[PDB]
């Protein structure tokens, strides 16, 4: 558990001035500093914001910081896509031997892009597979806009949750969004059904593909 | 300048133990009376989560203090003459998956046994990945994702290699030995109830060169020292 | 405007020192950023019920920064004998048996 509390989320459009609050108490905050960390996806944290109000070298001033009482604020001016990215608020307990609290993190999404579609691409298990005694059914889902999606996968028309894996959508370098999603099945349930579906729902509007042992 | 480099992934079984290494560079590891003195934090973040803080060490005396929740497995050290720090976790359970990160700060000021710290963790290793598991280690089988009419568009074709039931992460995929770029999306990886993992390296070329170019999908698993390449064919 | 106790541990940053009139000056360092704050100052000769003896002779003693390290001195009036100097609370307060005459 986190002993800082800062909103899970945040959102804007570029341009925007973005802020989030990380409160604490007297024996952290109050009698300590507020410091900031930036997590890019897929990278380690970067000092972001120092003792309060202080910038490293390097950190551009439309990021700011400050600190009131037991609680303290970033604020992220000119919000751009890059800033898209978890931001973690830290100080310095001094009850009994002394820690680092954290806040639980804030992901900030930028919301400034033009929505798109997924596509969708969906595999049958290869022959190979077939071969080794197993099934897996792949259902790539790339340039999608904004980053949420939710997959559903059918046995003909059934639903089918068990041996479901999907991975969490990340950016691409094309700014769109990508996941993939599996379904894990014996070769005798894969021959047992006329077809497969992935069908991708992503701001209210289906995208189904579908694959037959045929 | 200033970096923190950290030893390489590690996997071990429940009960097990892991050291941790990370070299400073780019300033003095120690201070010597006459340069700012820095300590070396640990932090580690398991897949999807926050921050957890592990402990501090002073490299100067290498007095240490723990977070209460790791205090009686956890040990933290340095060899100054090689400018590394280390930190040593035992009892390993499942629940210490997760990225290992060394960061430096500004060296406390000591208020007699207590420590304050004033600084923010300024430089951040690259991370370590620890893999509690009881699962041993698996090269993968590869299977083709052989693309079809209905995995084609307009001229261009989806197709890629399913890497399957590898332990422990990761696995690198790159296409024609790195000369084929383009197009080239490799996914995250599941883990499945069985304690293994799977992932997809799919790449969208031209259909036209479906019968004048060859796929290659070459995937690289160095936990168990495996490297397979397979060719990915139209039917 | 009005002062609540700094929280934060302090530590002695010289001996105490007598006066020409019997009483002590002492020089404390205190960690916190909670400042402007009321230092916590009394004398005591029962260490675990901290009742007080003697008295302060610095009205309103107070870190004045609200930045970490900052140095303040006090002024107490020991009673005769054997006492303790304290200053801060709970297990971080910091003290120095002192004799006066």
């Amino acid at each position: 558990s986190y002993e800082l509390t800062q909103p899970p989320s945040a959102s804007g459009t570029p341009g925007q001035r973005v802020t989030i609050s990380c409160s604490g108490s007297s024996s952290n905050i109050g009698n300590n500093y507020v410091h900031w960390y930036q997590q890019l996806p897929g990278s380690a944290p970067k000092l972001l914001i120092y003792r309060n109000n202080q910038r490293p070298s390097g950190v551009p001033d439309r990021f700011s910081g400050s600190k009131s009482g037991t609680s303290g604020s970033l604020a992220i001016s000119g919000l751009r896509s890059e800033d898209e990215a978890d931001y973690y608020c830290a100080s310095w307990d001094d009850s009994l031997s002394g820690h680092w609290v954290f806040g639980g993190g804030t992901k900030v999404t930028v919301l400034g892009q033009p929505k798109a579609a997924p596509s969708v691409t969906l595999f049958p298990p290869s022959s190979e597979e077939l071969q080794a005694n197993k099934a897996t059914l792949v259902c790539l889902i790339s340039d999608f806009y904004p980053g949420a999606v939710t997959v559903a996968w059918k046995a003909d028309s059934s639903p089918v949750k068990a041996g479901v894996e999907t991975t969490t959508p990340s950016k691409q370098s094309n700014n769109k969004y990508a996941a993939s999603s599996y379904l894990s099945l014996t070769p005798e349930q894969w021959k047992s059904h006329r077809s497969y579906s992935c069908q991708v729902t992503h701001e209210g509007s289906t995208v189904e593909k579908t694959v037959a042992p045929t | 300048e200033v970096q923190l480099v950290q030893s390489g992934a590690e996997v071990k079984k429940p009960g097990a133990s892991v050291k941790v290494s990370c070299k400073a560079s780019g300033y003095t590891f120690t201070s010597g009376h006459t340069f700012p003195s820095y300590d070396i934090n640990w932090v580690r973040q398991a897949t999807g989560q926050g921050l957890e803080w592990m402990g501090w060490m002073n490299p100067n005396r290498g007095n240490t203090g723990y977070a209460q929740k790791f205090q009686g497995r956890v040990t933290m050290t340095r060899n100054t003459s090689i400018n590394t720090a280390y930190m040593e976790l035992s009892s390993l359970r499942s629940e210490d998956t997760a990225v290992y990160y060394c960061a430096r700060v500004r060296s406390g000021t000591n208020y007699g046994s207590y420590y304050y710290y004033y600084y923010g963790m300024d430089v951040w290793g690259q991370g370590t990945t620890v893999t509690v598991s009881s699962a041993s280690t698996k090269g993968p089988s590869v299977f083709p994702l052989a693309p079809s009419s209905k995995s084609t568009s307009g001229g261009t074709a989806a197709l890629g290699c399913l890497v399957k039931d590898y332990f422990p992460e990761p696995v690198t995929v790159s296409w024609n030995s790195g000369a084929l770029t383009s197009g080239v999306h490799t996914f995250p990886a599941v883990l499945q109830s069985s304690g293994l993992y799977s992932l997809s390296s799919v790449v969208t070329v031209p259909s036209s060169s479906l019968g004048t170019q060859t796929y290659i999908c070459n995937v690289n698993h160095k936990p168990s020292n495996t490297k397979v390449d397979k060719r990915v064919e139209p039917k | 405007v009005s002062y609540s106790l700094c929280t934060a541990a302090f530590t002695f940053t010289k001996i105490p020192a007598e006066t020409l009139h019997g009483t002590v000056t002492v020089e404390v360092q205190y960690a916190g950023t909670d400042g402007p704050c009321k230092v916590p100052a009394q004398m005591a000769v029962d260490m675990q019920t901290l009742t007080p003896v003697g008295r302060l002779i610095t009205a309103n003693p107070v870190i004045t920064e609200s930045t970490e390290n900052s140095k303040m001195m006090l002024e107490l009036d020991p009673p005769f004998g054997d006492s303790y100097i304290v200053i801060g609370v709970g297990e971080k307060k910091i003290t120095h048996h002192w004799h006066r005459s």
